[PDB]
RNA sequence: UCCCCCGUGCCCAUAGCGGCGUGGAACCACCCGUUCCCAUUCCGAACACGGAAGUGAAACGCGCCAGCGCCGAUGGUACUGGGCGGGCGACCGCCUGGGAGAGUAGGUCGGUGCGGGGG
RNA sequence: GGGCAGUUUGACUGGGGCGGUCGCCUCCUAAAAGGUAACGGAGGCGCCCAAAGGUCCCCUCAGGCGGGACGGAAAUCCGCCGGAGAGCGCAAGGGUAGAAGGGGGCCUGACUGCGAGGCCUGCAAGCCGAGCAGGGGCGAAAGCCGGGCCUAGUGAACCGGUGGUCCCGUGUGGAAGGGCCAUCGAUCAACGGAUAAAAGUUACCCCGGGGAUAACAGGCUGAUCUCCCCCGAGCGUCCACAGCGGCGGGGAGGUUUGGCACCUCGAUGUCGGCUCGUCGCAUCCUGGGGCUGAAGAAGGUCCCAAGGGUUGGGCUGUUCGCCCAUUAAAGCGGCACGCGAGCUGGGUUCAGAACGUCGUGAGACAGUUCGGUCUCUAUCCGCCACGGGCGCAGGAGGCUUGAGGGGGGCUC
RNA sequence: UGAACGGCGGCCGUAACUAUAACGGUCCUAAGGUAGCGAAAUUCCUUGUCGGGUAAGUUCCGACCUGCACGAAAAGCGUAACGACCGGAGCGCUGUCUCGGCGAGGGACCCGGUGAAAUUGAACUGGCCGUGAAGAUGCGGCCUACCCGUGGCAGGACGAAAAGACCCCGUGGAGCUUUACUGCAGCCUGGUGUUGGCUCUU
RNA sequence: UAGCUGGUUCUCCCCGAAAUGACUUUAGGGUCAGCCUCAGGCGCUGACUGGGGCCUGUAGAGCACUGAUAGGGCUAGGGGGCCCACCAGCCUACCAAACCCUGUCAAACUCCGAAGGGUCCCAGGUGGAGCCUGGGAGUGAGGGCGCGAGCGAUAACGUCCGCGUCCGAGCGCGGGAACAACCGAGACCGCCAGCUAAGGCCCCCAAGUCUGGGCUAAGUGGUAAAGGAUGUGGCGCCGCGAAGACAGCCAGGAGGUUGGCUUAGAAGCAGCCAUCCUUUAAAGAGUGCGUAAUAGCUCACUGGUCGAGUGGCGCCGCGCCGAAAAUGA
RNA sequence: CGCGGGGUGGAGCAGCCUGGUAGCUCGUCGGGCUCAUAACCCGAAGGUCGUCGGUUCAAAUCCGGCCCCCGCAACCA
RNA sequence: AAUGUAAAAA
């Protein structure tokens, strides 16, 4: 809500008042120039209390406009998909035959019982971070 | 705005300055406390009022650590 | 802070006590006109001062806002001002020393104080520590 | 007329706090005792009576010291009855009469009145 | 028991209503006597106590440091410093230990009958009071006591209650009923208190007044609003001013919103539109420039410059604004927000009616909705035109000079 | 006892992404607004959002529902026909408009006859810039201006008209209202008069 | 009925208000007081003034109380770090009670404290003074100006008090262009006489184009600020200079060095930290520009020439910019 | 801005007026019955009383400023 | 006096 951005307008009010309403402009129109979103107010006899209210109103809407854009840049980072369905998985942990398996690196293993306890290092270190940065490190150094 | 208040002015202070002739019984000084102590030929009432005790002349005496005093030097 | 409530305006009579001498630092900035100096003023000067000579010497401020400055909010005539919109100011009679600097070259303190002057409403003077003491 | 002491006033710190010293013949105090008068929300600490011995340690008396406290000019200034003069003002300047506070120089461990005992 | 009737329904108030306030005490404002206003700054009272009173006698605080079984910053004890920063029932102030403060013995003067002389004061009230008489309390006595350290703790008169006595008692004796003395019934708190007894509504409204007082406009003011400057943190890769300018500071203007209440209430017609304009320049375009982070074309920024120009539609009563299609550009302000004795009357702002809403209600609404009478004759100034008179120091016909004005002024 | 006056909730939590919340917790009530409708003759924010129509639509129509502040006989939702009712659109047609022109007649104008009115302190009544009770023909300074009329225009004379209706004041007035006060009519009611006989009964 | 509006008729003479306080279903009305006037009475007292006594808490100042306050010191408490646990120890460019030093602020703070004011005594003061008792009143919306405060915004022709004062009622006279209250001055009547006051003395317009010494070049004067500038004149101070300066011009202007560190690069030149020497007459581990980083230009400094003054800073007078409005100046 | 109300264990409410000890329901935690979960039974824990000041021997409680939430009001021209 | 999902018959 920097004063440099929005323009404020003054104009006589619609409705009752006497000569006071005709000759005294108390209505206000506070348009936000960049975002284009405008707002008008005139519920009180005063220009300042309308100029004041019309601003607290614009604040609410501009907060709800910043929360919408605050979503794509804090939710698109989560995952561009993730069905959670079947096959949407990237690493299976089979306790019957005792074998985990990262479907990304194709890497395999033989201890689901310990891995599900802390042995993630062996996975993240060598293979995981590798393929993770690989799919993006081969994308930039070729075409993207 | 709760504030538009005060109480009556009590018009106190010295009522008879030094040298002034006085009739017995008439008042010399009205005061908040004992801003003046009685002394010779001068009595004091419930409110700390000092009043001459016999026709005479008022005179004031300062006695430092012991405070100021009002006296009536008689004559007749 | 503490004190109590809001306070009468009074008047900025002759600069009787509105005078002084340096007592800290080598250089000083003295007032030449009577005025209520705002906190926003004192500060803006002080900051703009250090801001000038980064990690520089040490500045002293001998004037201090204790007076509540009131202000009715765009209306008519009831009660005393809710006031304090400008909050607090310091009384300054022409001649009083306000800001001391120390531990910097003359040209380094001839600028620092030159600036702090501008952030102030009144006309001011810069001073060497002459030689007048007690 | 002089000196010491006892009691009691007057001004109201230049009379006070503190450190050092001196006084027991006289006076004063502590001091011996608690039968009697009297007394303790307990206690002869206090109040009280009867009083030798000892002491001047305590208290007080006198005298020295200026660390604290207190007193504190002169000179100039702020302010200001009254009278004027300059600027938009927040303000400022002169004539005439009065004149601080702070601070500097200094001062002070008192001065005196009545009665009484004693050289 | 509003079917009906007579009435009540407070004042202050930078207009009125709404809110707040109304008496009393303390402090400041108050300008060194007293007094002193504002819807100026701050707080209390509408009680309490038979001990918290009288007198006689005795005792002296808070706090700090040190030492002490519970204690633990703080209970009670001891020591040293400590003049009053404690306490004085309760707000504050003044006063105060050479007691007004803490404790104890006896006690009830929180007496009756008075009252010299004063303080304060418009009235009426309020306050202080020596001493005299009676009969008393404490003290050996001198003496002290007519409540409380003091300043708030309150209510004229009327009307009535209870108790008592030298009073009156309607021909006389009693009685009734009064008087006098004593005391009781006040948030009469709008607190000098109209009645024993009282709320609203009007846009269906009326009269008397007011520019003593609000709504329009002008005025003063310039907070607010618009424009412009000072400083130069920082941005701009390098470069603080090509373009920008944190935190602060100084001004101009009188288009906004306010403040004030100065002319007008025996009337200054309020918005918008239409018509007709004219002026300002802080310039939208066109004309001329400086800088550019200006190759050119095009821009950006500042300077000079009113001479002319500055479109047509959609939506809404709109001003404003959004939008469509163009343009050299589609400038901003003044003129009573120019202009209703020029027009309109869609909006506001009478009576009808309805919705939501509030109110038991009558009604009410910067809430909404449909409807709703705008006055032939210009005297003067001014303005557009057109004549009559006289003058122009012979009379007449025709032709002329241009002092001084006016018109025009655009752009692709 | 409601087709009598009337009334008809609040806070927090919960879903195979997020959002929402069919579900739940709790407090309170006499009971917590059902159907149907809903930015409405009701919606403040508001020109709500989306769709329609238009080159462009604060209006209009269709939707959605976070209904400031609908809602069921002060009726709810619909409804053919009807309407000098109020809103939106289109076709036809047009001087409504671009944008005005010409023409006719009745006035206006000139001559003859008759002959009013409101208004009116008195007038020998110019412009600007100041000024003054703050908007000047009348004051100051300056500019301008021969005397008198006729046809026209309406910026001024704070023009005329109506002792402002708006506002406030007055211990003014009146109409209306009620659980304001006090009365009255009216209606209810005990005693008694008009009012008598016989019998049972406590 | 009208606490409201309007209206109220001949002359001369003397005096001459108020717009405040208290209470008021009072607020544009009233009652009492204040102020005006008339009558009778008292008779030096009255305003103002001299001398003396007492009462006082403002201006100013001050920090001793109540609070506020910047820096430093000393130092409980708490916080971080070393170290740890039995709790103990030290460090502490963190915050900070008490205390102290330096430096300050306060209407509701005062160790202090004026000028002044109040009152009484004595004296001057015979004045449209004063006091006592009465008859008659009006006024009870004030306004501006100076000064002292509150409110407001250290706004208002604003508002509310205090001491004055003028208008009111002196819109009678002079000055101020015009203009109740600013400056001068209190109009009984007449004069073709004189001196003055404020203000003025070039023309409208009376009176000096007076005298002497300066300043100002803007039409300033003829009405505006922060702030900006080689405007102009004046006093003062420091320094350079005939042993040769200032300015311009001829020449060098460097070596290790390319300073250590940051950084893609930082070579005197984004920033951070900074204190060598030497060829020598002189050149700074560097004033500005130029770069991607450098080289290039220049000052600083020294040599020569010239040949007489020159540069910085403080102070005062007057002036310049800052400076845009609507009917004609 | 004006007047009125409110802020207390994780959720929602008492307690305050008349100061001395903070209560109710839900959820949470431990233990039970069940094959297991829920229901149900037995235990237990949990609160700066919004915040900053003031009164008092003592403050959730009374007084005052502030922040936050709720409702009402914002009219005449 | 409720509930118990989703991968097993040469
Ligand atoms: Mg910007
Ligand atoms: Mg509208
Ligand atoms: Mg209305
Ligand atoms: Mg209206
Ligand atoms: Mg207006
Ligand atoms: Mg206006
Ligand atoms: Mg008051
Ligand atoms: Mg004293
Ligand atoms: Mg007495
Ligand atoms: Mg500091
Ligand atoms: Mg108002
Ligand atoms: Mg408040
Ligand atoms: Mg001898
Ligand atoms: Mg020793
Ligand atoms: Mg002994
Ligand atoms: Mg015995
Ligand atoms: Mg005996
Ligand atoms: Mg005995
Ligand atoms: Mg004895
Ligand atoms: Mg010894
Ligand atoms: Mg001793
Ligand atoms: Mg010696
Ligand atoms: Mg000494
Ligand atoms: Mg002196
Ligand atoms: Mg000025
Ligand atoms: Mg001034
Ligand atoms: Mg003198
Ligand atoms: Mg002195
Ligand atoms: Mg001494
Ligand atoms: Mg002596
Ligand atoms: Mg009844
Ligand atoms: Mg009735
Ligand atoms: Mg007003
Ligand atoms: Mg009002
Ligand atoms: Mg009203
Ligand atoms: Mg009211
Ligand atoms: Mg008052
Ligand atoms: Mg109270
Ligand atoms: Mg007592
Ligand atoms: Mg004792
Ligand atoms: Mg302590
Ligand atoms: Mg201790
Ligand atoms: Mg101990
Ligand atoms: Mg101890
Ligand atoms: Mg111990
Ligand atoms: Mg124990
Ligand atoms: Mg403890
Ligand atoms: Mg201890
Ligand atoms: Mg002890
Ligand atoms: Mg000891
Ligand atoms: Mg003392
Ligand atoms: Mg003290
Ligand atoms: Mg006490
Ligand atoms: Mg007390
Ligand atoms: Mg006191
Ligand atoms: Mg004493
Ligand atoms: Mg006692
Ligand atoms: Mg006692
Ligand atoms: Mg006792
Ligand atoms: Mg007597
Ligand atoms: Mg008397
Ligand atoms: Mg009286
Ligand atoms: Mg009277
Ligand atoms: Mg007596
Ligand atoms: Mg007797
Ligand atoms: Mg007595
Ligand atoms: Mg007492
Ligand atoms: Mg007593
Ligand atoms: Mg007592
Ligand atoms: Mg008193
Ligand atoms: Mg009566
Ligand atoms: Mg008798
Ligand atoms: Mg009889
Ligand atoms: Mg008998
Ligand atoms: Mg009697
Ligand atoms: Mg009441
Ligand atoms: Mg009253
Ligand atoms: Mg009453
Ligand atoms: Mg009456
Ligand atoms: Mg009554
Ligand atoms: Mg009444
Ligand atoms: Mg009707
Ligand atoms: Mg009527
Ligand atoms: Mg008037
Ligand atoms: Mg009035
Ligand atoms: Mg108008
Ligand atoms: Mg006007
Ligand atoms: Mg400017
Ligand atoms: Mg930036
Ligand atoms: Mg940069
Ligand atoms: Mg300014
Ligand atoms: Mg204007
Ligand atoms: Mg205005
Ligand atoms: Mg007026
Ligand atoms: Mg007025
Ligand atoms: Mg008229
Ligand atoms: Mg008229
Ligand atoms: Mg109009
Ligand atoms: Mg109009
Ligand atoms: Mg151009
Ligand atoms: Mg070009
Ligand atoms: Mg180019
Ligand atoms: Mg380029
Ligand atoms: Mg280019
Ligand atoms: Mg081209
Ligand atoms: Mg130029
Ligand atoms: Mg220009
Ligand atoms: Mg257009
Ligand atoms: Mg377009
Ligand atoms: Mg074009
Ligand atoms: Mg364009
Ligand atoms: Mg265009
Ligand atoms: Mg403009
Ligand atoms: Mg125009
Ligand atoms: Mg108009
Ligand atoms: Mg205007
Ligand atoms: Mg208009
Ligand atoms: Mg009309
Ligand atoms: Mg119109
Ligand atoms: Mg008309
Ligand atoms: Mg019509
Ligand atoms: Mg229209
Ligand atoms: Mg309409
Ligand atoms: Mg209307
Ligand atoms: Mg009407
Ligand atoms: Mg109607
Ligand atoms: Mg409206
Ligand atoms: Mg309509
Ligand atoms: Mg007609
Ligand atoms: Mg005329
Ligand atoms: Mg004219
Ligand atoms: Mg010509
Ligand atoms: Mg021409
Ligand atoms: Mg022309
Ligand atoms: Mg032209
Ligand atoms: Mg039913
Ligand atoms: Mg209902
Ligand atoms: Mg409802
Ligand atoms: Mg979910
Ligand atoms: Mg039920
Ligand atoms: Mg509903
Ligand atoms: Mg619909
Ligand atoms: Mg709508
Ligand atoms: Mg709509
Ligand atoms: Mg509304
Ligand atoms: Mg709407
Ligand atoms: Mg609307
Ligand atoms: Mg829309
Ligand atoms: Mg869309
Ligand atoms: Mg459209
Ligand atoms: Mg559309
Ligand atoms: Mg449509
Ligand atoms: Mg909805
Ligand atoms: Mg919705
Ligand atoms: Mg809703
Ligand atoms: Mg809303
Ligand atoms: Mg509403
Ligand atoms: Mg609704
Ligand atoms: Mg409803
Ligand atoms: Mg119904
Ligand atoms: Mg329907
Ligand atoms: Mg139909
Ligand atoms: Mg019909
Ligand atoms: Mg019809
Ligand atoms: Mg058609
Ligand atoms: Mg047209
Ligand atoms: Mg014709
Ligand atoms: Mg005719
Ligand atoms: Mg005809
Ligand atoms: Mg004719
Ligand atoms: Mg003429
Ligand atoms: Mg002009
Ligand atoms: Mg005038
Ligand atoms: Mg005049
Ligand atoms: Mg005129
Ligand atoms: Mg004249
Ligand atoms: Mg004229
Ligand atoms: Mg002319
Ligand atoms: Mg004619
Ligand atoms: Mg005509
Ligand atoms: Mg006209
Ligand atoms: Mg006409
Ligand atoms: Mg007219
Ligand atoms: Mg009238
Ligand atoms: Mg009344
Ligand atoms: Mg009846
Ligand atoms: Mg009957
Ligand atoms: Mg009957
Ligand atoms: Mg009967
Ligand atoms: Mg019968
Ligand atoms: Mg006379
Ligand atoms: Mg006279
Ligand atoms: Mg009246
Ligand atoms: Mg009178
Ligand atoms: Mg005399
Ligand atoms: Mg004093
Ligand atoms: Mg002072
Ligand atoms: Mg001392
Ligand atoms: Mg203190
Ligand atoms: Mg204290
Ligand atoms: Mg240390
Ligand atoms: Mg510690
Ligand atoms: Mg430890
Ligand atoms: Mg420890
Ligand atoms: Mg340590
Ligand atoms: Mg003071
Ligand atoms: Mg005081
Ligand atoms: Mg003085
Ligand atoms: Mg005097
Ligand atoms: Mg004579
Ligand atoms: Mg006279
Ligand atoms: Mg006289
Ligand atoms: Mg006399
Ligand atoms: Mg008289
Ligand atoms: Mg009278
Ligand atoms: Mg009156
Ligand atoms: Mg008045
Ligand atoms: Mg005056
Ligand atoms: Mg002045
Ligand atoms: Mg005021
Ligand atoms: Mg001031
Ligand atoms: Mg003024
Ligand atoms: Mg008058
Ligand atoms: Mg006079
Ligand atoms: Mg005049
Ligand atoms: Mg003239
Ligand atoms: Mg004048
Ligand atoms: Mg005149
Ligand atoms: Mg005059
Ligand atoms: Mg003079
Ligand atoms: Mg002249
Ligand atoms: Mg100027
Ligand atoms: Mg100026
Ligand atoms: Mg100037
Ligand atoms: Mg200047
Ligand atoms: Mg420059
Ligand atoms: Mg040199
Ligand atoms: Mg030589
Ligand atoms: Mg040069
Ligand atoms: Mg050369
Ligand atoms: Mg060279
Ligand atoms: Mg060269
Ligand atoms: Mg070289
Ligand atoms: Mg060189
Ligand atoms: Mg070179
Ligand atoms: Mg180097
Ligand atoms: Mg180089
Ligand atoms: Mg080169
Ligand atoms: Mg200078
Ligand atoms: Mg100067
Ligand atoms: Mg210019
Ligand atoms: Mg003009
Ligand atoms: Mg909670
Ligand atoms: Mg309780
Ligand atoms: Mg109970
Ligand atoms: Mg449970
Ligand atoms: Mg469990
Ligand atoms: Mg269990
Ligand atoms: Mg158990
Ligand atoms: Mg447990
Ligand atoms: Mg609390
Ligand atoms: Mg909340
Ligand atoms: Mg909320
Ligand atoms: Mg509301
Ligand atoms: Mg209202
Ligand atoms: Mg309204
Ligand atoms: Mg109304
Ligand atoms: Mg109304
Ligand atoms: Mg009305
Ligand atoms: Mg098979």
């Amino acid at each position: 809500l920097k004063p440099e951005e929005l323009r404020i307008d003054v104009m006589r009010a619609s409705g009752p008042g006497g000569p006071g309403v005709n000759t005294t402009d108390s209505a206000v129109r506070v348009v936000h120039l960049p975002t284009g979103i405008t707002v008008t107010c005139q519920t009180t006899r005063s220009q300042i209390k309308n100029k004041e209210l019309a601003l607290k109103i614009l604040k609410a809407r501009l907060y709800e406009l910043e929360r919408k854009k605050r979503e794509e840049e804090l939710k698109a980072l989560r995952g561009e998909v993730r069905p959670i369905e079947w096959g949407s998985q990237i690493r299976s942990y089979v306790l019957d035959k005792n074998y985990v398996k990262d479907h990304r690196t194709g890497l395999m293993r033989h201890d689901p019982e310990n891995v599900l306890d802390g042995d993630l290092m062996d996975l993240i270190w060598a293979g995981l971070e590798w393929k993770a940065g690989r799919r993006q490190g081969t994308e930039e150094v070729e075409a993207e | 705005t709760k504030n538009g208040r005060d109480s009556q002015a009590k018009r106190l202070g010295v009522k008879r300055y030094e040298g002034q002739v006085v009739r017995a019984g008439n008042i010399l000084v009205r005061q908040r406390g004992t801003r003046f102590k009685p002394g010779k030929n001068v009595g004091m009432g419930r409110d700390f009022t000092l009043f001459a005790l016999v026709d005479g002349v008022v005179e004031f005496q300062d006695r430092g650590r012991l405070g100021r005093y009002v006296h009536v030097r008689p004559l007749a | 802070r503490m004190k109590y409530r809001k306070q009468q305006r009074g008047r900025l009579k002759g600069a009787t006590k509105g005078g002084d001498y340096v007592a800290f630092g080598d250089f000083g900035l003295v007032a030449l006109e009577p005025a209520w100096i705002t906190a926003q003023q004192i500060e803006a000067a002080r900051v703009a001062m250090v801001r000038h000579f980064r990690r520089g010497g040490k500045i002293f401020i001998r004037i201090f806002p204790d007076k509540p400055y009131t202000k009715k909010p765009l209306e008519v005539r009831m009660g005393k001002g809710k006031g304090n919109v400008e909050g607090y100011v310091a009384v300054v009679k022409p001649g009083r020393v306000m800001f001391e600097v120390a531990g910097v070259t003359e040209e380094q303190a001839m600028e620092a104080l030159r600036i702090a002057g501008h952030k102030l409403p009144i006309k001011t003077k810069i001073v060497r520590r002459d030689a007048y003491d007690e």
